[PDB]
C-alpha cells in the first residue's frame, strides 16, 4: 500500500543515500557531478548572503525602534510584535546596546517563517504534480524555494509569500513540465507576481524595513528622488558610503543587501562551473556601458543620469539577481555568444529601469524576465549563423 | 527627435501584442516556428507602414470633423473607411507581389490572407484616430508597431521553439501552454510601462 | 597540424603497458549482429556446419552484396537471438585451418589495381565490413563510393591500445593497406595520426594529418569535421588503423588476417597490457585468470563507447580494439552526493579530485546519480571541439526532433561521439541511444 | 438546440478554435463590459451571418473581403451608436475594441465557414451559439478577473475590501494582462482535461 | 443634409476600393487558360482555365487519377509526379508522404492548387484507365455477411489487372432496403438474431468506391469481387447503413454495373522466397488472386502457405478451388482458423484465431520466418494483431505487405 | 460577370449606407446629451447637490449650475459658448493654447489653454462655490479633477478626482472618500497670497491648515497632485482669477 506516496518516498532515499543505479549503456562511466549536488552547491552559495542578510534585518530593525520609540512605549511594542517578544524570550534584546547575537535572532524571526511557508508550499506543489503525472520529485526546488525567499522584504505577510511560490512553481515551471523543461525563471516569477499583483507589500518605504511604525526609504529610491546627497539613513541619521552598501548595512530585501556576501558566493560557483561566468561578465558589460553612457549624456532633472557603474553595482538587488538569477542555465541562451548576448541584454534592461522609469525604482528582475523571453531569440541566431557556416562546408 | 520618441513607444512602451492584446489569434497561432514567425511580422510591418499613413491622409482629408463641409462631421464612417482600405491594400500588394515580385509574395504574399483585415491593422489605425498625429508622426507610428507586433510575435516563436523539450501536462499542450506562454511574455513585457 | 582544447581525457587506472604479449588461446570466436548498424541479417549457417576461415555466415538485407565472413575455421556452435529474433551474436568454436584464399598481389603494384577489383576482394574476404559510412555508421553500399577515407591511425580513448607499437611491427602490412585504399578512394586517404612518426605511403593520395588534444581528437567524426565536413550528399568512409593493417595483409598474402591486438586493461586488470587475440575473441576466454575478484563488467570497447560484454555479447566488437573492466558500482552511500570528492572526477570543479592533478581514478559504472532532465551548466560546451553548438543539438536530440537536429549537424555525429556529452550529462542521458534513433528515422524517412 | 450548444464547450470559439482572443484579454476586466460584449457579439455575428445568408448566391468574389466587411462594419457602426447612446459609460470603458468587432474573427469565421453556405435560419442560430459561447468563455473570466481584483460583481460589492473598511486585499495582476492570458490557458486547461477529445496531439 | 453627403462618401469609397481590385486583377493575373502537360505527351497536354485543383482538370481529361477521399488529401491513393510547378509541398500532404517522396515530386493533385503551368508524369496505369457497364452473372452469399459479385465484362473483354489490384465501382443516386436482399436461410440467423434487415440505405449524389478482384488474370470475361456488408455497428445501430455496401448486396443476376480501372499497389514481390498469405473476411477476393495467378500464370515453385481466419464453418468459402490447388501443387498449402465453430459443424480442424494458430504451428518452429514474405488482409482486429505477432517474431515492415480496407 | 458584381455592391452600399448615415445622424443630438450628463453628474457631486437620474441630473445642473469662461493671462471672465466648451480640445491648438517652458510646466503638462471654463454654484441668485477643473500628469496618466473653491477664494469645499489612471489601491486611493473628504476645511493660499497646499508625505498633521495627508506608499502620484495645484494655483494657472474671487 501506500504506492501513491512512492514519488515522495523515493525522493527521501535518494536524498539520504545514493542511488545503486549503474549504466546501462552508452558511457559505462558518469561524471560525479549530478543535479542534486549543484542544487545543494547553489543551496550554498547563498548561505552566507542568507546569514548576513537575516543580521543586517534584525540590526536595522533594532536601529530604527531605537530611534523611533523609547522606554516604557518601547516594551509596549515589543510586546505588540511576536518577533520582538519571541526574540526577548530567547535571550535576545531590543535595546540599542544588542550584540550581533540579537540582531541575528530577529532576522532569523523575520525570514525562518517566510523561507519555511515558501517551502513548505512550493513543495506541495512540486509533489502534487510529480504524484499526479508520475514523475520523480527534482531538487531544483530548494534553489528556488531559498532564492525566492531571500528576494522579498522582511515583512512581506506569510499568505502573499505561499501566493507568490505557487504561481513561480504552477504557473512558471510544473506547467511546462517542471525542472529543466521551462523557460521562464521560477523565483523572479513569483517575485513579479508579488510586484505586480500586492504592490503595496513589496514596495514603498514601510515594507523594506522591520520595525513596525517606520517609514524608511532605501538607498535607490533616496538617490532617485535627490541624488548621491540624498543617500542618508534616517534610522541611525548616518550617511549611505559606498563601502556601507557593498558590506551590506542598507535596507533591503534579506540577503539582496551585501554585495560582498553574494560576491564570495557567486565567485565559489562560477570557480565551480555551475554558474556562467559569460552571463555575469555580459551583465557587467551592459550595466557598466549604459551607466557610463547615461552619467555622459547627464540630466538636470533626474538623478539617477549620474548614478556612476560602481553604485548601481552595489545597490538595489543588481548584485543577487546577475549572481544567482541571471546565471540559472535553463532559462539563459544554451550558447556561449547568446550567454554574451543574454547578459548584455540583462544589464542594459537593469541600468534602463532604474535610470528612466519611475515606477520602479528597481528593475533586476523585470530585467531579468524580460531577457529570459528574448534567450531563445539569441540561441536561435547563433544556431542560424552556425547553420549557414555549415551548409558551406566550413570554408573546406 | 520626437520621431525616435513614437519609435520607441510603438515598438516597446506601447507593444500592439502584448500591451493592447491586439492580433492574438494570429500571434498565437502561427507562433510555431521562428521562420514563419518573422515573415508574418514583416507583413505586417508593411501592412501597417501602408495603412497607418493611408487611413492617416483619408482621415485628415475626408472624415476629419468639419474639413469638407462646415457643421458636418463624417466620423460614423471610421471603422468601415479603415477596414475597406486594410483590405484593399492588403489584396493589391499580394497582388502585385505575386506578379512582379514571385520570390517576396512567397515571403510575404503568403502571410498576408491571414494579415487580410487583421484585429492588430485596425487597433493601430484606430489608436492613430484616437490620437492627433501628422503624417510622418502616423508613419513613423505604424512602422514601430509593426515592428513591436513582429518582435513579440517572434520571441514567442523562439520560446515554442524551445518549449519543444518540454513536457507539458495533456491538455495544456498546443493552446493553454501558448496562453500562460503569452501571459508570461507580457508579464516580461511590463517592464517598460511606467516609461 | 590541428589542434582540440575543448575535450576531457579520462583518467582511469590502469593503463596498458604498452606492450604486445601473447594473450590466451581463444577456443572461441563470434560475430555480434547489433555490432553494425542497420544490419538485417538473412543466416547462410546453421548450428553445426562448417565454416572456413573467410566463409560467408550470414548476409545483409539493407546492403545486398555485402557478406560478414568467418573471423576463424571452425563448427557454429550456436546462433543467440535477443528480443524479437533480433540476431545478438553468431558462436563459433575454433578448430582445424581451413581458409579461403584470394588474389596475392606485389606491394609494387596495389596502388594501380583496378578500383572493381579492390571492392570485389573486400567484399568476398568480408574486409568491407571495416568500413563505416559517417552519416549514418553504416556499411558503405558495394556500389557506392566514396572520395574521403580516414584511417584513424590515431587511439585516444580512456585505456586505449598505442596504434604506433602495432604498427611498428607491421609496417609492410600497413603501408600495403594505405596504397589499397588511395587506389579504392575516388578522392584522398586522410591518415589521421599524433605527432610520432608512422610509415607513410608515397602515393599522393594519402595525406597525413597530425591532430592533438584531449580524447575527441582522436574520434573518426572529429578528424571528418576538420578535414571533409560531411552531409547527406557528402559521405565519407571510415577505418582503423588495424583494418588497414588487415587489407594490406589480405592484399599481399592473399589470405584473412584476423589476428587484433587490443588493450586489456581497468581498474580490477592486474596486468593490463596489449594482447594478441583473433576477431570477435570470446572475452570471457580472454580475461581470464586476469582479474580480480569480485563483482566486474566487462566492457568490448572504450568505457566510453563499449558494449557491455556479457552472455551473447560477451565477444569483442568487430570496431572494437580494447576489452576494459570496470568495478560494478552498486554501492549506495549516505549523502554521497555530498560529500568532498578527493577521488571523485568531474568536468566541472565541484570536487576535491580536480586540485590533485596527475591522480587516476578507480572509477566505476555507477551513473551518480539518477535521471533528471538536462540543466545545461556548459559542460558539453566544455567537452565538444566541434563546430556545433552541443546544448541545443542535444536537447533536439531528446526532444525527438529529427529535422533540427539534422540542420544542427547530427549528421556528422556517431554514437562515439556523443559519449562525453553522456559522461558529463549531469541528468544523466544516454545521448548515444538518443543519437542513433534520430538516425535511424531519418534513414527510414529519407 | 444541439447546434446552438455545440459552440460553448464542444467547438469554443476561443478554446478549440483561436477566434475572438484580441477582446478576451481586454473587456474582460469589468463583468458589465465583458456582457455587453458579449451581447454585441452575438448580435452582430448572428445579423452578419443571417445577411450573408441572404446574399449567399450573388457576392463578387473577387473583393470578397470588402462585402462580407461592409454587413459586418455596417453592423457594427449600428451597434456602437446604440452603445454610445445607450449605455455611454460601457461604451467609453469598451474604449476602441467595439470597432474592432469588426474584425473579431468569430464574425468572419461564422460568415465564411457558414453563412456562405447555409439557409439563413440556421445560420443565424449559428452565429447565436458561437457568440453565446465566446460570451460563456468571456464571462468566466471576467468574473474571476472582476471578483479577484476588485471585489465586485457587475459593480455590486461582494467582498469588501480593506480600503473601503473591509478584509479582502484586492489582487491588482487581474486587472493587468497576464491574468486574462493564465486564466484562459487554465479554463482551456480544464476543458479540455473534461473533454479529452479536443486535446491536440 | 448630412446622411446624402454621408451616403455619397460611402458609395465613393467602397466603389474606388472594388474598382481598384478589379483593374489591379485586370492587369496583374494572367487570365489566359494555364496547360499542364501530362506524361510529356502533346496529345495528352490538358488546357485548363485557372482555378480548381489538378484532380479535376485530370478527370475531365482522358487520364483518371484514382481517388478515395476526395478533395481532402486524406487517402493519399492520388498520389502524381509533379516534376515542375505546383510550389512547395504543403504540410498535409506530408503526413501521407515521405520526405523521400517528397524529393522525387510525388505530390497530392486534390490537394495541389492549379495556379500555374505544371508538368507531370503520371504512370501508364493511371494514363490506362478504362470504364465498363459490366452485367451482374450472380450475387450469391459466400457467408454471413461477404457475397461474391460475379461481373460479366461487355464484348468478353478483360481489365488489364494485376493479381492483388482493386477497381472502383461507381453508384448513382438510389434507394434500397435490406429486406430486399437475397439472404439464403443458410446465411440468415444473425440477421435475425439482430434484425438487420431494418436497415434502409439512400444515396442523393452519385458515388465511388474501391474493391479488390478475387479472380486472376487469365480468368477471361469475368471479374469477381468478395464485397462484405458494412452494417452499422452493434453499438451505434441507428447510424446508416454501408452506402456501397448495401447498393451492392441490393443488386441481383442481370443488373447493371459501372467498373472503371485497373488499379492496385498491393502486388506479389518477384522473388523465390516463401510465401506466407493470411486471409480475413473479403480479404479472400485479393488473394485468390495472387495463388492462382502463382501457379496457373507464373506456374512458380515458390512454397506457399495459406491462412484463413473465420468464426464458423459456414464462413469459409472457396474450399474446393483451395483443396484442388493444394492436392495439384505440392508447394502449396491452405489451412482455416475457426474462432467460434458451430456444433453443426463437426469441426476437428484448428480452432481459435488465425494469428495464433499460424504462430503455434508455423512460424514458431520455423527455422528463418523473418525470410518470408507475408501478404496479408483482414479485419482491422486480426491485422493489427497478426502484425504485432509477426514483428515480436523479427519480420520486418518490407516482408509485411497489408491490403489495408480501411474498416 | 463584373456588371452584375459591380450593381451588387453598389446596392448594398446604397443600402447599408442608407441604414448607418440615418443612425448615425438620428442619434448624434441624443449622443451630445448622454456624453455631456457624466460630467454633469460628476459636478453635481463635487458640488454638494444631490442628483440621481439623467432628468435630476440635468435639472439640476441647469437649475444650480452656470458655466463660465476664464482668461489665464488677465484672470478675467469671457463671453463664449461655455456649455459647449471643450478645454481639451482648445488646448491642443496653438490659437487657443500656449505652450509651456520646463520651468513653468510644473505639473507636466504640454499646453495650456488660453481660456478655461469655470463652474459657478450658486444657492440663489448669488455664486456660492466656484467648480475649478485642475488637471496634471501622474505616474502612469493624466489625472483630471475638480476643485471647489469658496466664495472667499481660498477655502476648498470639495474635491473629485474624476479621471485618473493610477494603480487601484496605491494610486487610485485619490477616489477613495475618505482622502477627497480630508481636503474639505483646507485652505489653498497663505496670509501672503500665495500657494500652500501641501501633500504630506506619511500624513498631514491633524488640523493643518494647508496640509493633507498623501496616498501610502504612492509618494509619486502625491508628488504629480501636488505639482498639479501647486502650477494650476500659480501666476500662470488659477492665481489671478482666484485673486479677482478674493476681492468679486
Ligand atoms: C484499396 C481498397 C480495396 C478495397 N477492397 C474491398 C473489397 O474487396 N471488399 C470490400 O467489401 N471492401 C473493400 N474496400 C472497402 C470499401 O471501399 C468500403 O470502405 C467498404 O466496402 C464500405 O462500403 P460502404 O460505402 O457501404 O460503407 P460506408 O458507407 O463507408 O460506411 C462505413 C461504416 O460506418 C457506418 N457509419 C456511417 N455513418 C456513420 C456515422 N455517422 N457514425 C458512425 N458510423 C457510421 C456505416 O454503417 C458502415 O458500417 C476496399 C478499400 C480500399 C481502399
Ligand atoms: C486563476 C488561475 C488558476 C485557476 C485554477 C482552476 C483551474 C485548474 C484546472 C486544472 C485542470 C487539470 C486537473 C486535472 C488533470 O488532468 O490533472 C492532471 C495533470 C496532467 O496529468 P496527466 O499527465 O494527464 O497524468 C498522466 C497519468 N494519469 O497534472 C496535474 O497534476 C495537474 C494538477 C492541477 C494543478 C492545478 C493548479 C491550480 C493553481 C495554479 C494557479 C496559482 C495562482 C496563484
Ligand atoms: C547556477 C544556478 C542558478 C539558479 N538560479 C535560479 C533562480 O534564480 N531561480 C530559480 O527559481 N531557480 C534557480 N535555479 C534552479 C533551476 O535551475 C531553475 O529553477 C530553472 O529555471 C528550472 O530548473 C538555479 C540553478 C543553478 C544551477
Ligand atoms: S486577432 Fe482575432 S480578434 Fe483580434
Ligand atoms: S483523393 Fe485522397 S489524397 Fe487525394
Amino acid at each position: 500500500k501506500h504506492e501513491k506516496w512512492f514519488a515522495l518516498y523515493e525522493a527521501a532515499a535518494t536524498l539520504f543515500y545514493t542511488p545503486g543505479l549503474v549504466t546501462k549503456r552508452s558511457s559505462h562511466v558518469r561524471d560525479s557531478v549530478d543535479l542534486k549536488r549543484i542544487m545543494i552547491m547553489v543551496w550554498l552559495a547563498v548561505f552566507p548572503a542568507m546569514f548576513w542578510g537575516m543580521y543586517n534585518a534584525g540590526g536595522q530593525a533594532i536601529a530604527a525602534l531605537n530611534h523611533l520609540y523609547s522606554g516604557d512605549q518601547l516594551a509596549a511594542i515589543v510586546a505588540g510584535n511576536w518577533h520582538y517578544w519571541l526574540t526577548e524570550m530567547l535571550g535576545g534584546t531590543m535595546s540599542s546596546d544588542a550584540g550581533w547575537g540579537s540582531k541575528m535572532l530577529l532576522g532569523a524571526t523575520y525570514f525562518l517563517p517566510i523561507y519555511a511557508t515558501v517551502f513548505i508550499v512550493g513543495g506541495f506543489w512540486e509533489v502534487l504534480f510529480c504524484m499526479v503525472r508520475k514523475h520523480e520529485v527534482n531538487e531544483g526546488f530548494f534553489v528556488t524555494s531559498i532564492l525566492f525567499a531571500l528576494i522579498v522584504p522582511p515583512t512581506l505577510p506569510l499568505w502573499q509569500a505561499a501566493l507568490g511560490i505557487t504561481f513561480g512553481v504552477v504557473v512558471a515551471k510544473e506547467v511546462f513540465g517542471g525542472t529543466g523543461r521551462n523557460f521562464l525563471n521560477p523565483a523572479l516569477a513569483g517575485r513579479a507576481f508579488l510586484f505586480f499583483a500586492y504592490p503595496a507589500q513589496i514596495s514603498g518605504d514601510l515594507v523594506w524595513t522591520a520595525a513596525d511604525g517606520y517609514s524608511g526609504a532605501t538607498a535607490l529610491s533616496q538617490w532617485a528622488q535627490g541624488g548621491a546627497g540624498a543617500l542618508i539613513n534616517n534610522a541611525t541619521g548616518q550617511t549611505i558610503t559606498w563601502m556601507d552598501a557593498f558590506i551590506g548595512n542598507i535596507p533591503g530585501s534579506i540577503g539582496e543587501v551585501s554585495t560582498l556576501a553574494l560576491m564570495i558566493g557567486a565567485a565559489f560557483i562560477v570557480y565551480m562551473g555551475i554558474a556562467s561566468w559569460r552571463i555575469i561578465g555580459g551583465v557587467m558589460i551592459g550595466m557598466i556601458l549604459l551607466s557610463t553612457l547615461f552619467n555622459v549624456i547627464g540630466s538636470d532633472t533626474n538623478a539617477m543620469f549620474n548614478m556612476p557603474w560602481h553604485w548601481h553595482l552595489v545597490l538595489g538587488g543588481f548584485a543577487f539577481g546577475m549572481f544567482f538569477m541571471a546565471t540559472d542555465p535553463v532559462s539563459a541562451s544554451f550558447t556561449n555568444s547568446g550567454k554574451w548576448a543574454y547578459g548584455i541584454l540583462i544589464g542594459v534592461m537593469c541600468v534602463l529601469i532604474r535610470v528612466v522609469n519611475p515606477a520602479y525604482p528597481e528593475g533586476m528582475m523585470l530585467a531579468i524576465l524580460f531577457a529570459n523571453l528574448f534567450a531563445p531569440l539569441f540561441d536561435h541566431v547563433v544556431v542560424e549563423r552556425n547553420i549557414k557556416r555549415r551548409l558551406a562546408r566550413y570554408g573546406k | 527627435e520626437h520621431y525616435i520618441s513614437l519609435l520607441v513607444k510603438s515598438i516597446f512602451i506601447e507593444n500592439m501584442a502584448l500591451s493592447f492584446f491586439l492580433g492574438m489569434c494570429t500571434f498565437l497561432a502561427v507562433s510555431k516556428k521562428v521562420k514563419t514567425s518573422f515573415g508574418l511580422g514583416i507583413a505586417v510591418i508593411v501592412v501597417l507602414t501602408i495603412s497607418v499613413p493611408v487611413n492617416n491622409l483619408v482621415y485628415n482629408l475626408v472624415l476629419k470633423p468639419d474639413a469638407l463641409v462646415e457643421g458636418v462631421d463624417l466620423s460614423f464612417l471610421n471603422f468601415i473607411t479603415f477596414i475597406g482600405v486594410i483590405a484593399a491594400l492588403v489584396q493589391i500588394l499580394e497582388m502585385i507581389l505575386d506578379r512582379f515580385f514571385p520570390p517576396l509574395y512567397n515571403a510575404l504574399g503568403i502571410f498576408l490572407p491571414l494579415i487580410t483585415v487583421n484585429c492588430a491593422i485596425f487597433g493601430g489605425v484606430s489608436f492613430m484616430v484616437q490620437r492627433d498625429y501628422s503624417f510622418a508622426e502616423s508613419v513613423v507610428y505604424g512602422f514601430g508597431s509593426g515592428v513591436g507586433w513582429m518582435l513579440a510575435i517572434v520571441a514567442l516563436a523562439g520560446i515554442r521553439e524551445k518549449m519543444k523539450y518540454s513536457d507539458v501536462p495533456p491538455g495544456l499542450r498546443g493552446l493553454g501552454i501558448t496562453f500562460i506562454t503569452a501571459g508570461l511574455m507580457a508579464l516580461g513585457f511590463m517592464s517598460f510601462s511606467g516609461v | 597540424m590541428i589542434t582540440i582544447k575543448k575535450g576531457l581525457d579520462l583518467p582511469i587506472a590502469g593503463t596498458p603497458s604498452q606492450v604486445i604479449s601473447d594473450g590466451k588461446a581463444i577456443k572461441k570466436v563470434a560475430l555480434l549482429g547489433e555490432e553494425y548498424v542497420g544490419m538485417r541479417p538473412t543466416m547462410h549457417v546453421r548450428v553445426g556446419d562448417e565454416v572456413k576461415k573467410a566463409q560467408i555466415l550470414f548476409e545483409d538485407k539493407k546492403n545486398p552484396g555485402v557478406k560478414f565472413t568467418s573471423p576463424v575455421s571452425g563448427k557454429v556452435v550456436e546462433i543467440n537471438r535477443g528480443a524479437k529474433r533480433v540476431l545478438q551474436s553468431v558462436v563459433i568454436e575454433v578448430a582445424g585451418d581451413d581458409q579461403v584464399t584470394f588474389d596475392k598481389f606485389e606491394a609494387n603494384q596495389l596502388a594501380s589495381l583496378n578500383r572493381d577489383a579492390i571492392k570485389t576482394q573486400l567484399v568476398e574476404s568480408g574486409l568491407w565490413t571495416a568500413f563505416r559510412t559517417r552519416p549514418f555508421s553504416k556499411v558503405p553500399a558495394i556500389d557506392s563510393t566514396s572520395e574521403a577515407i580516414f584511417v584513424t591511425a590515431m587511439d585516444t580513448n580512456p585505456l586505449a591500445a598505442e596504434p604506433t607499437v602495432v604498427i611498428n611491427e607491421q609496417s609492410e602490412a600497413f603501408v600495403a593497406g594505405l596504397d589499397v585504399l588511395s587506389a579504392l578512394t575516388t578522392g584522398k586517404v586522410y591518415v589521421c595520426k599524433k605527432g610520432t612518426s608512422l610509415p607513410r605511403s608515397q602515393q599522393p593520395n594519402v595525406e597525413e594529418h597530425v591532430f592533438d588534444g584531449p580524447h575527441p581528437a582522436g574520434l573518426a567524426g572529429t578528424h571528418m569535421h576538420f578535414l571533409y565536413p560531411v552531409s547527406a550528399d557528402h559521405v565519407a568512409w571510415s577505418i582503423n588503423y588495424q583494418d588497414v593493417i588487415a587489407v594490406g595483409q589480405l592484399f599481399l598474402t592473399g589470405e584473412l588476417y584476423t589476428q587484433r591486438v587490443v588493450s586489456l586493461a581497468g581498474p580490477v586488470v592486474n596486468k593490463p597490457r596489449l594482447v594478441r587475440t583473433v576477431m570477435g575473441a570470446s572475452l570471457e576466454q580472454l580475461v581470464d585468470s586476469e582479474i580480480m575478484p569480485g563483482e566486474v563488467r566487462i566492457i568490448s570497447g572504450s568505457v566510453l563507447s563499449g558494449t557491455k560484454a556479457t552472455g551473447p555479447h560477451a565477444y569483442l566488437g568487430r570496431y572494437h580494439l580494447q576489452v576494459s573492466v570496470l568495478r560494478e558500482g552498486r554501492d549506495k552511500e549516505l549523502f554521497g552526493w555530498a560529500m568532498p570528492g578527493k577521488n571523485k572526477f568531474s568536468v566541472t570543479r565541484s570536487f576535491l579530485g580536480h586540485l590533485f592533478k596527475g591522480q587516476v581514478y578507480n572509477m566505476t559504472t555507477t551513473t551518480n546519480g539518477s535521471d533528471r532532465s538536462m540543466v545545461p551548466i556548459g559542460n558539453y560546451e566544455k567537452v565538444m571541439p566541434l563546430d556545433m553548438e552541443p546544448t541545443l543539438l542535444l536537447r533536439d536530440l531528446c526532444a525527438g526532433d529529427s529535422d533540427s537536429a539534422v540542420r544542427l549537424g547530427a549528421l556528422e555525429l556517431d554514437e562515439e561521439d556523443l559519449a562525453l556529452c553522456t559522461f558529463v550529462c549531469p541528468g544523466k542521458y544516454e545521448y548515444g541511444q538518443l543519437l542513433r534513433e534520430c538516425l535511424d528515422k531519418i534513414e527510414k524517412e529519407g | 438546440k444541439k447546434s446552438v450548444l455545440a459552440p460553448v464547450l464542444d467547438n469554443n470559439p476561443i478554446a478549440l478554435q483561436v477566434l475572438g482572443v484580441c477582446s478576451a484579454l481586454a473587456v474582460t476586466t469589468k463583468l458589465e463590459t465583458a456582457f455587453v460584449m458579449t451581447l454585441a457579439v452575438m448580435f452582430v455575428t448572428a445579423l452578419s451571418n443571417f445577411f450573408v445568408s441572404l446574399i449567399r448566391n450573388h457576392i463578387p468574389n473577387s473583393v470578397r473581403i470588402i462585402v462580407q466587411m461592409a454587413i459586418i462594419a455596417s453592423l457594427v457602426i449600428v451597434v456602437d451608436q446604440i452603445l454610445k447612446a445607450y449605455l455611454y459609460d460601457i461604451s467609453k470603458q469598451l474604449s476602441v475594441f467595439v470597432g474592432l468587432i469588426i474584425t473579431n474573427c468569430i464574425v468572419m469565421g461564422r460568415a465564411e465557414a457558414f453563412a456562405m453556405k447555409s439557409e439563413p435560419i440556421p445560420s443565424f442560430i449559428d452565429g447565436i451559439g458561437n457568440g453565446l459561447g465566446y460570451g460563456f468563455v468571456l464571462m468566466t473570466v471576467g468574473f474571476f478577473r472582476e471578483l479577484l481584483g476588485s471585489g465586485k460583481l457587475f459593480g455590486l460589492e461582494v467582498l469588501p475590501l480593506i480600503s473601503n473598511g473591509g478584509w479582502y486585499q484586492p489582487n491588482g495582476l487581474m486587472l493587468l494582462a497576464p491574468s486574462a492570458f493564465f486564466l484562459i490557458g487554465f479554463m482551456i486547461w480544464a476543458i479540455r482535461t473534461f473533454k479529452p477529445e479536443q486535446v491536440e496531439a | 443634409s448630412t446622411i446624402i453627403f454621408g451616403v455619397v462618401m460611402f458609395t465613393l469609397i467602397i466603389l474606388a476600393l472594388v474598382l481598384v481590385i478589379l483593374f489591379a486583377k485586370s492587369k496583374l493575373v494572367p487570365t489566359g487558360d494555364i496547360t499542364i502537360s501530362i506524361n510529356g505527351d502533346p496529345e495528352k497536354a490538358i488546357v485548363t482555365q485557372p482555378g480548381g485543383k489538378l484532380l479535376t482538370a485530370l478527370a475531365g481529361a482522358g487520364v483518371f487519377v484514382s481517388s478515395a477521399c476526395g478533395g481532402g488529401g486524406s487517402c493519399g491513393q492520388c498520389r502524381v509526379k509533379i516534376k515542375s510547378g505546383g510550389g512547395d509541398i504543403l504540410p498535409t500532404e506530408l503526413d501521407h508522404i515521405s520526405k523521400g517522396e517528397a524529393r522525387e515530386g510525388e505530390r497530392l493533385a486534390c490537394q495541389v492548387a492549379v495556379k500555374a503551368d505544371m508538368d507531370l508524369e503520371l504512370p501508364e496505369e493511371i494514363f490506362g484507365v478504362k470504364k465498363w457497364e459490366c452485367t451482374v452473372i450472380s450475387n450469391d452469399n459466400k457467408a454471413t455477411f461477404i457475397k461474391e459479385l460475379k461481373l460479366a465484362i461487355p464484348d468478353g473483354e478483360s481489365v488489364p489487372f494485376r493479381a492483388g489490384g482493386y477497381i472502383q465501382i461507381e453508384a448513382p443516386a438510389h434507394h434500397v432496403k435490406y429486406a430486399d436482399f437475397d439472404v439464403p436461410e443458410k446465411y440468415r440467423g444473425d440477421w435475425d438474431k439482430f434484425n438487420l434487415f431494418r436497415y434502409e440505405s439512400k444515396v442523393d449524389e452519385p458515388i465511388i468506391r474501391a474493391y479488390s478482384m478475387a479472380n486472376y488474370p487469365e480468368e477471361f470475361g469475368i471479374i469477381m469481387l468478395n464485397v462484405r456488408i458494412a452494417t452499422p455497428p452493434p453499438n451505434n445501430p441507428n447510424v446508416p447503413p454501408g452506402q456501397m455496401s448495401s447498393y451492392i448486396w441490393s443488386l441481383k443476376a442481370g443488373d447493371k454495373c459501372t467498373i472503371s480501372g485497373p488499379f492496385g499497389e498491393f502486388f506479389a514481390k518477384d522473388t523465390d522466397a516463401e510465401m506466407v498469405f493470411i486471409g480475413g473476411g473479403a480479404g479472400m477476393a485479393p488473394m485468390r488472386s495472387h495463388i492462382f495467378d502463382q501457379l496457373k500464370r507464373l506456374k512458380s515453385k515458390r512454397k506457399m502457405s495459406y491462412w484463413y481466419g473465420a468464426r464458423s464453418k459456414r464462413e469459409m468459402f472457396y474450399v474446393e478451388d483451395f483443396d484442388g490447388l493444394a492436392a495439384e501443387n505440392d508447394n502449396f498449402v491452405w489451412h482455416c482458423a475457426l474462432s467460434d465453430p458451430q456444433p453443426e459443424d463437426n469441426w476437428t480442424g484448428y480452432t481459435g484465431f488465425i494469428h495464433n494458430v499460424l504462430y503455434e504451428n508455423y512460424l514458431k518452429d520455423h527455422e528463418a520466418p523473418e525470410d518470408c514474405e507475408y501478404y496479408m488482409c483482414g479485419p482491422p482486429m486480426m491485422n493489427a494483431a497478426v502484425i504485432n505477432m509477426l514483428k515480436n517474431l523479427g519480420v520486418e515492415e518490407e516482408n509485411i505487405l497489408l491490403d489495408d480496407f480501411g474498416g | 460577370s463584373i456588371k452584375k458584381t459591380l450593381f451588387v455592391v453598389i446596392a448594398l452600399s446604397l443600402v447599408c449606407s442608407i441604414i448607418v448615415s440615418a443612425a448615425a445622424v438620428g442619434l448624434r443630438d441624443k449622443q451630445k446629451e448622454n456624453a455631456a450628463l457624466d460630467k454633469q453628474s460628476k459636478i453635481l457631486q463635487v458640488a454638494g447637490i444631490e442628483a440621481k437620474g439623467s432628468k435630476q441630473i440635468v435639472e439640476l445642473f441647469n437649475k444650480s449650475i452656470e458655466p463660465r469662461l476664464v482668461d489665464f493671462n488677465t484672470g478675467d471672465f469671457v463671453e463664449g459658448d461655455a456649455a459647449n466648451y471643450d478645454q481639451r480640445k482648445a488646448a491642443k491648438e496653438a490659437s487657443e493654447s500656449i505652450k509651456l517652458t520646463a520651468e513653468q510646466d510644473k505639473a507636466k503638462i504640454q499646453r495650456r489653454a488660453n481660456v478655461g471654463v469655470v463652474y459657478l454654484v450658486k444657492d440663489g441668485d448669488k455664486t456660492s462655490k466656484v467648480i475649478l477643473p485642475v488637471h496634471g500628469n501622474g505616474l502612469w496618466s493624466m489625472m483630471y479633477a475638480f476643485v471647489a473653491v469658496e466664495t472667499d477664494g481660498n477655502t476648498v469645499s470639495g474635491l473629485t478626482y474624476y479621471e485618473q489612471g493610477e494603480t487601484p489601491g496605491l494610486g487610485g486611493e485619490v477616489e477613495n472618500p475618505a482622502w477627497r473628504a480630508q481636503w474639505v476645511g483646507k485652505k489653498l493660499f497663505d496670509e501672503n497670497h500665495k500657494p500652500a497646499i501641501k501633500i504630506v508625505k506619511g500624513g498631514a498633521p491633524q488640523g493643518s491648515e494647508h496640509g493633507v495627508d498623501g496616498l501610502s506608499g504612492a509618494t509619486l502620484t502625491s508628488n504629480g497632485v501636488q505639482n498639479t495645484f501647486d502650477f494650476w494655483l500659480g501666476d500662470m494657472g488659477f492665481g489671478p482669477f482666484l485673486t479677482k474671487v478674493r476681492d468679486g
